[PDB]
């Protein structure tokens, strides 16, 4: 149960961008979602 | 020139307000293209994940699931063990020469996770792709003919027919 | 031999139906479309003469009531 | 303009440091002292202006390799502010040089970095010179790379790390202290390099036909790597490679981002005349696994994504033609998914040669890092080399009395093993 | 009346730029220092087509620099002819696109494109009767490909009823410079195919075939690469800086040469191309030259016109000659490859003669080439894109600067509505 | 097939000059729209004159 390479950001690729700091978050959520439902 | 003032600023200010007006008629159809548009670009973006991405990312994650990590790290302790054992042994390793009994590094090449991408019909290539679909039921060789890239560097330039005595 | 040869036929034949099923079906959505257009863009051409006309009023009134603004003052 | 910071932490840093920055003054004429050789001359040696302080940071918490810096031959060059020392060295625990000993010197190292960021106009990365093997270099080096990620903010970070040896070792704790620090390098670096110890013994022995090399003679063609990939900065060439044109070139993922290293021609005095250093000749050698800086096997992993920094007087032609010699050859192995994966960067400046050096004046130089699988090949030796040590839970009690809890060895671990798994994930073909 | 505004886009475009001055400043008689020192009066009759008036004589070029870097205009301003160029039209970032294709698009191409749309609208305005816009630049690139593409869809809207150019050099599939190269082009002509009105198509290794083929350049560099494709973009104005026996100007080869707007990429290829060392072999004669033009290693462009069928072609005649030998040649070609030919457009092929001849060269010819057979470049291109973007390889750094990866999408899509309709129109036939 | 690359060109065709007549019905749109502040300011001000 890991996330995918494509979608999963390092935080040094995270702080640079925080458009794409939402994205991993958006991510994040996605997988609690999908594993509670 | 009151009664053409009157009628002139009539129309120019109920345009912008009327139903029925040019300018209403334009920007309906304008926000009609504009939607028409934006819902291909959706459908397209959604047929072309459902189609290819989230098959292909199947089969690969469904293949690393299939796969332990103990194995991985097993295999390549051996291969690592076998390189380590080579260069202590031989003098230098190099890569050009390779005897299969003593030393088989394409081994780790051949021992890699497939995946078919045979049954996935791109979306995206429906127009160019429906030519050879047609005449059936990556594309060909292309280009045109060149000089080999491997005799552009200085030692073939000369080998060459073009720039033999210059 | 003689069985595979009516056996290629076949599937010659076979293969060639269902796809000009299909070719019948794909030039009738071509053709409807292209005359539902095609009135679409006649539509087009009729408002787009409409606007430059409604546009030519434009220009007009800027200049008018710059006159009537000055008569006024 | 383009201006980078470069950090130096632990004594394996800080021994390169001396080599860098030897080798940097050497290529700009910049003598020991730091000067550049009618009344305004007179006014400009006063004012301090032909004077060029390194924008580098020696820090190192065992005050006996950085005092050496401070009484050596490059005493003028450095700042005495930019050198840091500390009272005790973090001493082969991640533990030390991460919460109890690193704690009161980072603050003090950030201060520093503080008053070079402002010196700078616009800054462009930072680069990180430090062993894993060792404590300050991955103990103090994960923390300082943990707030350099919260303070500064769309800045690359560049990291040149010291990896043990599968077989060498000068230390007895290297799994345990290259594995925890491995999961600040997944996490808070940009571009990772590989630099192996001996692998670079066996090029000085086989390249250099030195039978005695020590650490002197291994960082000045180390330093011979880290010059030369950011060549592209200091010198005009056809093909110009920033430091942001090395991110979106060569790592294809966020967690795929540790590299191998190679440098091609490194050929002795009398070694040199004898043999033709041609641009198709030198890419050859450049691929072979002899002349990589790293102990691995190029075969056995897929080039993801390879860079080549070309120094002197090299053509576009005959480059693009070691292009297609390399690709067309069946030993040296793509990924399916990239096509296209060589970056090719030209500096029109030759490599200068340091006095007394092994390495001989060559004409044409080429710099190869490469973005390969066969780098989890030597995240599998040291994978389980640390599981083997955790097993029996040996030199625990160092690091859960500093500080530490037992879990961070899990948890690096897990990381760890994570990235085994991605090599695996990525490294896959799709093939009909 | 005429003049084009020029724009060179990223290290690609100032180094072609660069060369394109080099030429046409010393055909104009324009010296280093920017003044006039030609013999004939006909060079000093249309200089407003390139070139501003200004003080002291001087003749300031209608060029507009721009980039994202200040390393490659330190080499243009220290080169020769480097001077002539006004400081004023010396636009740079500072950052760097870094061959990143929305860098230079989005996150940092829309703190320039204010700058730039500035300078361009300033020289665009002082002129009189704008003939287009041309640009030199690279598809492959992120600093003048995402820029330079933006620019394109800027100008062309509040420019709409003006005639557009675009040089741009695409990715080799032979040759690569960089990782991410296949990303960067099939954004650029996804934005090209609307918004520009005619594309020049040129690559790499084509003239790096061309250089050595023919040239018999056994160590060629940027220089001489440069050098013929600026060859090509002097050839494309002879009309306007010079007067002939038959005059076709920008928009006379736009509407003889484009049948449908999506049609409009193109194939050239300057003709009279010898070595020094077979130049006093070769005689120069119309039938000469209409030989090597056909020829497919003359071509500056990858595809392979064999393969293909050729559209619309247009040849532009510089120097003395007499039209009706033009028109027996071109006659002479049509008719022997009628398969090579499209079928449903008589008079396949319109050409020009202008009595100007370039420096150095007696007679001289330039063509431009409409044929079909350009989709497999586009097709190449297309290879790799959807080797990287069905493993979402070298992704992560595209969609930081808020463009997704949904709009990856239609400029594939967008770049194979193009390669379809150029197949559509190959196998159609009359009746 | 050759009748249905027939109706495929000429739909195609329309298609094209259709979004051709979108563009220039937009370019028109965004002109005169310019001009709507000024002869709305001029009417206003035409009122509060009398
Ligand atoms: N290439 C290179 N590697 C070195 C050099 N010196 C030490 N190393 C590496 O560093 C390891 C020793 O640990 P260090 O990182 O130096 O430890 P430290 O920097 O002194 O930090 P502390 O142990 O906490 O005092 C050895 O295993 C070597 O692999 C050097 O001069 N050159
Ligand atoms: N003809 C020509 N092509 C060039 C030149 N410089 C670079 N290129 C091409 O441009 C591509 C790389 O583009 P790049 O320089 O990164 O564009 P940038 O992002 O604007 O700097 C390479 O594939 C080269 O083939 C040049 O001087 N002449
Ligand atoms: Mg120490």
């Amino acid at each position: 149960s890991r996330l995918p390479v494509h979608q999963y950001m390092t935080t040094a690729v995270r702080t640079r961008i925080e458009p794409l700091n939402a994205a991993f978050t958006a991510t994040m959520e996605a997988r609690t979602r999908r594993l509670a439902d | 020139r009151d009664a053409m003032l009157g009628s002139l600023l009539g129309d120019v200010i109920g345009g912008l307000t009327d139903p029925n007006s040019p300018l209403a008629e334009a920007e309906a159809a304008l926000s009609h293209a504009d939607k028409v548009r934006r819902k291909k670009k959706e459908s397209l973006h959604n047929e072309w994940s459902t189609q290819v991405f989230d098959t292909i990312q199947g089969r690969l994650q469904a293949a690393v699931d299939a796969r332990d990590p103990a194995a991985i790290e097993s295999r390549l302790k051996t291969q690592y063990d076998q390189y380590l054992h080579t260069t202590n042994t031989k003098v230098a390793v190099f890569r050009d020469v390779i005897i299969e009994q003593d030393y088989n590094p394409l081994a780790a090449a051949d021992a890699a996770i497939r995946v078919p991408t045979g049954d996935i019909r791109d979306p995206l290539k429906r127009d160019v792709l429906k030519g050879e679909y047609e005449r059936r039921l990556i594309y060909g060789p292309l280009g045109k003919e060149t000089l080999g890239t491997q005799q552009w560097g200085e030692l073939a330039v000369k080998a060459t027919p073009y720039g033999h005595c210059t | 031999g003689l069985r595979r040869e009516l056996a290629e036929a076949k599937s010659i034949a076979g293969r060639a139906s269902a796809t000009w099923d299909k070719f019948r079906k794909e030039r009738d959505f071509h053709r409807m479309h292209h005359k539902r257009v095609a009135q679409e863009k006649n539509k087009l051409l009729t408002d787009l003469r409409r606007l430059k006309e409604h546009y030519a009023k434009y220009e007009p009134t800027i200049l008018e009531l710059k006159k009537k603004y000055e008569t006024l003052m | 303009m383009r201006e980078v910071i470069s950090i130096h932490i632990g004594q394996a840093g800080i021994q390169v440091g001396n080599a860098c920055w030897e080798l940097y003054c050497l290529e700009h004429g910049i003598q020991p002292d730091g000067q550049m050789p009618d009344a305004f001359n007179t006014f400009f040696s006063e004012t301090g202006a032909g004077k060029h302080v390194p924008r580098c940071i020696f820090l190192d918490l065992e005050p006996t390799v950085v005092d050496e810096v401070r009484t050596g031959t490059y005493r003028q060059l450095f700042h005495p502010e930019q050198l840091i020392s500390g009272k005790e060295d973090a001493a082969n625990n991640f533990a030390r040089g991460h919460y109890t000993i690193g704690k009161e010197i980072v603050d003090l190292a950030l201060d520093r970095i503080r008053k070079l960021a402002d010196n700078c106009t616009g800054l462009q990365g930072f680069l990180v010179f430090n062993a894993v093997g060792g404590g300050t270099g991955s103990g103090l080096g994960s923390l300082l790379l943990e707030r350099l990620s919260v303070d500064y903010g769309k800045k690359s970070k560049l990291g040149f790390t010291v990896y043990p040896s599968p077989q060498v070792s000068t230390a007895v704790v290297e799994p345990y202290n290259s594995v925890l620090s491995t999961h600040s390098l997944l996490e808070h670096t940009d571009v990772a390099v590989m630099l192996d110890n001996e692998a670079i013994y066996d090029i000085c022995r086989r390249s250099l036909d030195i039978e005695r090399p020590t650490y002197t003679n291994l960082n000045r063609l180390i330093a011979q790597v880290i010059s030369s990939l950011t060549a592209s900065l200091r010198f005009d060439g056809a093909l110009n490679v920033d430091i942001t044109e090395f991110q979106t070139n060569l790592v294809p993922y966020p967690r795929i981002h540790f590299m191998l290293s190679s440098y091609a021609p490194i050929i002795s005095a009398e070694k040199a005349y004898h043999e033709q250093l041609s641009v198709a000749e030198i890419t050859n050698a450049a691929f072979e696994p002899a002349s990589m800086m790293v102990k691995c096997d190029p075969r056995h992993g897929k080039y993801m994504a390879c860079c080549l920094m070309y120094r002197g007087d090299v053509v576009p032609k005959d480059v693009n033609a070691s292009v297609a010699t390399i690709k067309t050859k069946r030993t040296i192995q793509f990924v399916d998914w990239c096509p296209t994966g060589f970056k090719c960067g030209i500096n029109y400046q030759p490599p200068t040669v340091v006095p007394g050096g092994d390495l001989a004046k060559v004409q044409r130089a080429v710099c190869m890092i490469s973005n390969s699988t066969a780098i989890g090949e030597i995240f599998s030796r040291l994978d389980h080399k640390f599981d083997l040590m955790y097993a029996k839970r040996a030199f625990v009690h160092w690091y859960v009395g500093e500080g530490m809890e037992e879990g961070e060895f899990s948890e690096a671990r897990e990381d760890l093993a994570a990235l085994e798994k991605d090599f695996e994930e990525v490294g896959a073909e799709s093939a009909e | 009346m005429r003049e084009i505004v020029h724009i060179q886009g990223g290290q690609c475009g100032n180094q072609i730029g660069a060369k394109f001055w080099e030429v046409v400043s010393d055909e104009h008689g324009i010296d280093p220092t920017g003044t006039y020192h030609g013999d004939s009066d006909l060079q000093l009759e249309r200089i407003n087509v390139y070139f501003n008036e200004a003080t002291g004589g001087r003749y300031v070029p209608r060029a507009i620099l721009m980039d994202l870097e200040p390393g490659t205009m330190d080499s243009v301003r220290s080169g020769p002819y480097g001077q002539i160029f006004r400081p004023d039209n010396f636009v740079f970032g500072q950052t760097g696109a870094g061959n990143n294709w929305a860098k230079g698009h989005y996150t940092e191409g829309a703190e320039l494109i204010d700058s730039v749309l500035d300078v361009v609208r300033k020289e665009a305005e002082s002129c009189d009767c704008l003939q287009g816009f041309q640009v030199c630049h690279s598809l492959g690139g992120g600093t003048g490909s995402g820029m330079g593409t933006l620019l394109i869809s800027k100008i062309r809207e509040e420019y709409p009823d003006r005639m557009m150019l675009t040089f741009s050099v695409v990715p080799s599939p032979k040759v690569s410079d960089t990782v991410v190269e296949p990303y960067n082009a099939t954004l650029s002509v996804h934005q090209l195919v609307e918004n520009a009105d005619e594309c020049m198509v040129l690559d790499n290794e084509a003239l790096y075939d061309i250089c050595f083929r023919t040239l018999k350049l056994t160590t060629p560099t940027f220089g001489d690469l440069n050098h013929l494709i600026s060859a090509v973009m002097s050839g494309i104005t002879c009309c306007l800086r010079f007067p002939g026996q038959l005059n076709a100007d920008l928009r006379k080869l736009a509407v003889n040469l484009i049948p449908f707007p999506r049609l409009h990429f193109f194939m050239v290829g300057f003709t009279p191309l010898t070595s020094r060392g077979s130049q006093q072999y070769r005689a120069l004669t119309v039938p000469e030259l209409t030989q090597q033009m056909w020829d497919a290693k003359n071509m500056m462009c990858a595809a392979d016109p064999r393969h293909g069928r050729y559209l619309t072609a247009s040849a532009l005649f510089r120097g003395r000659m007499s039209t009706k030998e033009v028109d027996e040649q071109m006659l002479n070609v049509q008719n022997k490859n009628s398969s090579y030919f499209v079928e449903w457009i008589p008079n396949n092929v319109k050409s020009s003669v202008c009595d100007i001849p370039p420096k150095g060269l007696k007679m001289s010819a330039t063509f431009i080439g409409n044929s079909t057979a350009i989709q497999e470049m586009f097709k190449r291109v297309s290879e790799q894109f959807t080797a990287m973007f069905r493993r979402k390889a070298f992704l992560h750094w595209y969609t930081g600067e808020g463009m997704d990866e949904m709009e990856f999408t239609e400029a594939e899509s967008n770049m194979n509505d193009l390669v379809s309709e150029y197949q559509q129109y190959q196998d159609a036939s009359a009746e």
